[PDB]
């Protein structure tokens, strides 16, 4: 149930 | 770090958190 | 954390969340010990009996958090891992002896009101404070009971337990690299770490210089908050020579 983190940190 | 273990929102401004006294009272 | 309470804002600014990229989920606690080094438990990253062996690119560390699930815009900072270091004699085959690991961040994290490193003990601080009956503090986002999950960071203060009592509560071979903490059944008070708190810090506030020191790492327990059982913690000072060697070499 975690809020999505900004895409910056997954690239 | 030379500033390690001093919390900006507590020790740095001389505020105590709600249960740290319990720790101090055990050191006896 | 079982039988704990909501942390105050900024109460544990060294608290680190180990977060898996895909799927996005909590993996473990951890702690900030400098602007680019994070301490956690080895078993958070490596346990071959269960096919667990995370690499750097699988993980992120989230720093300055309070809420468990929310993305705390303008407050938390998310860092990528440059390198993982597991203790070379981490005993995953038997009893998690030397359950410790370091993670070097790709870039230093900016300190703030919510982000600040904990101290590691010197020999004197260890010998002075790591005594039976003295209380330390455990924090984490793990389970609220034997499994449910907290909305925000949880905190509980627990007493260190005499080494023979620790050994007599378990069939596991306890080493000098471990200590245990928690209340006895006749002491009435309760509390324990639990699943999800793994790798997080057990800290004590020095009465001499008023600084917080990380004496332990949440390592394992038999159930959570069971009568006659105790939480076991990695003995940080006993492994500090390995810590210093890693940070100095790398
Ligand atoms: C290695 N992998 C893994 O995932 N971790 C192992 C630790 N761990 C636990 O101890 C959990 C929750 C937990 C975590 C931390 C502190 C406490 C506490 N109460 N203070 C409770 N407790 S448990 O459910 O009883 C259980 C389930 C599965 C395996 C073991 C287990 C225990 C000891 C051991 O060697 C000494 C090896 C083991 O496999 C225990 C879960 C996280
Ligand atoms: C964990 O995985 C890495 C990646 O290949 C490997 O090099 C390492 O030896 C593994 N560790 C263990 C204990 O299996
Ligand atoms: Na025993
Ligand atoms: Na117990």
């Amino acid at each position: 149930d975690f809020e999505e983190i900004p895409e910056e940190y997954l690239q | 770090e030379a500033d390690c273990g001093l919390r900006p929102l507590f020790e740095k401004k001389s505020l105590e958190d709600k249960t740290e006294r319990e720790l101090l009272e055990s050191y006896i | 954390i079982v039988e704990g309470s909501d942390a105050e804002i900024g109460m544990s600014p060294w608290q680190v969340m180990l977060f898996r990229k895909s799927p996005q989920e909590l993996l473990c606690g951890a702690s900030l010990i400098s602007d680019r080094w994070v301490l956690t438990a080895a078993h958070c990253l490596l346990y071959p009996p269960w096919d667990k062996n995370f690499t750097e690119n699988d993980l992120l560390v989230r720093i300055g958090k309070h809420s468990r699930t929310r993305y705390e815009r303008n407050i938390e900072k998310i860092s990528m891992l440059e390198k993982i270091y597991i203790h070379p004699r981490y005993n995953w085959r038997e009893n998690l002896d030397r359950d410790i690991a370091l993670m070097k961040l790709k870039k230093p994290v900016a300190f703030s009101d919510y982000i600040h490193p904990v101290c590691l003990p010197d020999r004197e601080t260890a010998a002075s404070l790591l005594q039976a009956g003295y209380k330390g503090r455990v924090t984490g986002w793990g389970n609220l009971k034997e499994t449910g999950q907290p909305s925000v960071l949880q905190v509980v203060n627990l007493p260190i337990v005499e080494r023979p009592v620790c050994k007599d509560s378990t069939r596991i071979r306890i080493t000098d690299n471990m200590f245990c903490a928690g209340y006895k059944p006749d002491e009435g008070k309760r509390g324990d770490a639990c699943e999800g708190d793994s790798g997080g810090p057990f800290v004590m506030k020095s009465p001499f210089n008023n600084r917080w020191y990380q004496m332990g790492i949440v390592s394992w327990g038999e159930g959570c908050d069971r009568d006659g059982k105790y939480g076991f913690y990695t003995h940080v000072f006993r492994l500090k020579k390995w810590i210093q060697k890693v940070i100095d070499q790398f």
